[PDB]
């Protein structure tokens, strides 16, 4: 009879709680599991921070599992509280940059490319249509500033081709900065923004002309989320991250690597189990940081979203984005972003003005 | 008359021990055993949905950094005023969130590193190497000191920016080929007190922790001045929160003071309180603008003696800071002292 380990999640339905379930069996069965043998302990998301985070204690920390999946708050509540014992945190569809900090969240592993990574897909578009002066607009909040990072690291290749004007995230009335984007005299201007706010760029930039023909609008997937196609500029571009919401599909492959993981931990002598409790142990896991090296240093092919790479920082490595052109009233798709070059659609772009 | 509440948690502390405003606050001390997440968010949780109350004094006698960072988090979550006295819950957590209403006793990471750097003013030590890991605040500490020099004509020269990554398994000894790079007089350690003494028993290994070399650290890494561990290195110089003339229940006064200074100016012209706090669990924006206003007086405040304002950020304004030193028989011995401008040393020739 042999050692079970556990694996947490915190799940967004009973259902998906039952994927998971079954994941950890597909994988223990693919699994020889004779020395070693995993088990699922999961919740579902508590709606408040508090009792959310208390849940991670008591529900999972509890079982002492090795890890922790996840999908009035995001999982800063299951980062806080087992990234304090180090535990490994997989968040399966959480897209905010704030997690790629390892400062803040330094056991943190993610299946989705954090949104900061659309800069990628936004330089490399300017390579292919030579666009060498553009205007970047950003949310004066990490995520926004995250975005402005990435995409001026990728400009050094050889910040003087990008001029930033930030804004305060919430603003209602844009035009002072618009005007002053408009006196500084560009076609290209990319966003990064929230729905709601880039709803009023979106408002504002329609009083000045600055909607129509000569600019081009590059963006990201907030930015044309939902609500806020209403107001956005015909001939806009923006990003939809392919297979980047399906929990399900997520759970699979995330539990492929964590078990494909767990099961390459014990090949090592002196190996601890994380805490029981949350309550009377405030030191780290002792192994956790072991196992986050190895979970990183994982691959994995032939996984359902795709092939599974991690990053310096524990971001999915490469990721496909269908590029996204706004006509009329539909969002044809023209072209895909294969993870490193871009391909076309067989529909051509309609600019902002034909 | 009106009553306000403050709870104050007292981790591990055999102690004990004046106002005449508008508001009386209806103090009631409580310890802990625990300084873990649920030990923590369980106690404040529940002093509220019992006893009413309005705001936490929160002081604790030890190291864990990470007590500040679950304060932070309580704060936010249920806006309510937390104030780290002294300890874990008071080495200065960078970047707080939003929401927050926390606020700790001690220098901001930009005082202290203004600190570092005036003392290398003094003894000319002008030749240095900042070394880092990833917690909070290695940029803030790293850009400030880089900013300082780069409109110097004074001679700073800063030789290496070390940026270790302790989040890994160190199975490769990468940090010790890393700090082979180091060759420098005063070499700067930003990391906490638990990162530090690794940092040191690598550095020992590799002769860097011989003499020749000299190594200046934050409060945090000192921490307790009581504590001198064995990986610790003979001289080891440090700023620290001047303990010695600020008395642990002489700080809960302190914390007691801020709390109901504020409650007291906000009833002065706004005429009303927060009401307490309903539930833990009981989370509005009925309560976003209540706290945001409460915050506008935590912030700025005067009692019997100094000036106790914070910054919007967390730190504090005016600090208590002492420099200190590990001499031959692990002992910190005060060798300096920040007066609210200029520093006041004790040796003018170091001790060589
Ligand atoms: C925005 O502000 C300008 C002047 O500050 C004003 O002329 C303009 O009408 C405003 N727009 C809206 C939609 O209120
Ligand atoms: C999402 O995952 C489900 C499994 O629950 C799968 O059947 C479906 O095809 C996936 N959808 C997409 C768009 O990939
Ligand atoms: C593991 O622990 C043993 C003692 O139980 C020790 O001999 C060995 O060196 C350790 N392994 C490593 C890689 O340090
Ligand atoms: C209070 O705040 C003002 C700014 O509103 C600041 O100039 C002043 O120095 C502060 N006073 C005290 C006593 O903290």
């Amino acid at each position: 009879d042999p050692k079970i380990v556990n694996i947490g999640a915190v799940l967004s339905t009973k259902k998906h709680e039952q994927i998971f379930r079954e994941a950890v069996n597909q994988a223990n069965k693919r699994h020889f599991t004779r020395k070693i043998q995993l088990q699922a302990t999961s919740v579902t998301h508590r709606p408040n921070a508090i009792q959310m985070a208390l849940s991670v204690c008591e529900d999972l920390i509890s079982s002492q599992v090795y890890a922790i999946l996840v999908s009035h708050l995001t999982p800063t509540p299951i980062s806080y509280t087992a990234g304090f014992y180090r535990i490994p945190v997989i968040g399966l569809t959480t897209r905010m940059s704030i997690y790629s900090d390892k400062s803040i969240h330094l056991s943190f592993l993610r299946t989705v490319p954090p949104y900061s990574h659309q800069a990628l897909v936004w330089f490399e578009m300017m390579r292919l249509f030579n666009w060498n002066h553009v205007i970047l607009i950003v949310s004066d909040d990490h995520e926004g500033r995250a975005a402005q990072k990435k995409l001026e690291t990728l400009l050094e290749g050889k910040p003087k081709a990008d001029k930033v004007l930030q804004f305060e995230p919430g603003t209602k009335n844009l035009t002072a900065l618009l005007l002053e984007a408009k006196e500084l005299e560009a076609r290209v201007i990319i966003l990064s923004a929230s729905e709601d706010d880039a709803t009023a760029v979106y408002k504002s930039a329609a009083m000045l002309d600055m909607t129509g023909a000569g600019y081009v609008w590059l963006v990201g997937e907030r930015e044309i989320s939902g609500s806020a196609l209403r107001y956005a500029p015909d001939g806009i571009i923006g990003l939809q991250l392919i297979n980047g919401k399906n929990e399900s599909a997520h759970i699979s492959d995330a539990v492929a690597v964590v078990a494909q993981a767990i099961h390459e931990l014990f090949e090592m002598e002196n190996i601890t189990d994380p805490p029981r409790g949350c309550v009377g142990n405030t030191n780290i896991w002792k192994t956790g940081p072991l196992f986050k090296r190895v979970l990183m240093s994982s691959k994995y092919p032939d996984g359902v979203t795709g092939r599974i790479e991690f990053n310096e920082d524990g971001d999915r490595k490469f990721a496909q984005y269908s590029i996204m052109n706004l006509q009329n009233r539909k969002l044809v798709q023209v072209g895909i972003f294969n993870g490193s070059y871009i391909i076309q659609n067989d529909r051509k772009i309609i600019w902002p003005g034909g | 008359p009106p009553s306000i509440g403050i709870a104050v948690i007292l981790v591990g502390t055999s102690d004990e021990v004046f106002h005449h405003l508008s508001v009386v606050p209806r103090v009631e001390l409580v310890a802990m055993n625990e300084t873990d997440p649920k030990s923590i968010i369980t106690r404040i949780c529940d002093l509220m949905s019992d006893r009413k109350i309005q705001g936490v004094v929160f002081a604790d006698d030890t190291d864990q950094e990470a007590i500040a960072q679950i304060l932070d988090f309580i704060s936010a979550q249920t806006l309510t005023p937390i104030l780290g006295i002294h300890g874990g819950s008071s080495m200065i957590m960078a970047d707080k969130d939003e929401s927050s209403m926390f606020f700790q006793f001690g220098p901001s990471i930009e005082q202290q590193a203004s600190v570092m750097l005036n003392i290398m003013e003094e003894y000319d030590w002008y030749i240095f190497s900042i070394v880092t890991t990833y917690f909070p605040g290695y940029q803030d500490f790293v850009n400030k000191i880089r900013s300082t020099i780069e409109n110097s004509f004074v001679g700073w020269e800063l030789e290496e920016v070390l940026l270790l990554d302790m989040s890994l398994d160190d199975g490769d000894s990468k940090i010790q080929n890393q700090l082979k790079k180091l060759q420098s007089p005063i070499i700067l350690l930003y990391c906490t007190k638990e990162e530090a003494t690794y940092i040191f028993e690598v550095a020992n290994s590799v002769g860097l922790t011989g003499y020749g070399y000299t190594w200046i650290v934050p409060s945090l890494v000192a921490g307790d001045t009581d504590t001198v561990p064995s990986e610790f290195p003979t001289g080891l110089i440090s700023v620290s929160y001047d303990e010695w003339d600020y008395g642990l229940p002489a700080r809960v006064r302190d914390g007691i003071a801020i709390i109901t200074t504020a409650a007291s100016d906000m009833l002065s012209e706004h005429s009303f309180i927060p009401e307490p706090k309903s539930s833990c669990y009981n989370t509005h924006e009925k309560r976003i603008y209540q706290s945001n206003m409460l915050n506008r007086y935590l912030i700025n405040v005067t009692f019997e003696g100094r000036d106790l304002s914070f910054s919007e950020d967390g730190y504090q304004m005016h600090p208590k800071l002492v420099i200190i030193l590990l001499n031959k028989e692990r002992k910190w011995e005060r060798v300096g002292k920040w007066k609210d401008k200029s520093l006041q040393m004790k040796y003018y020739v170091w001790p060589r």
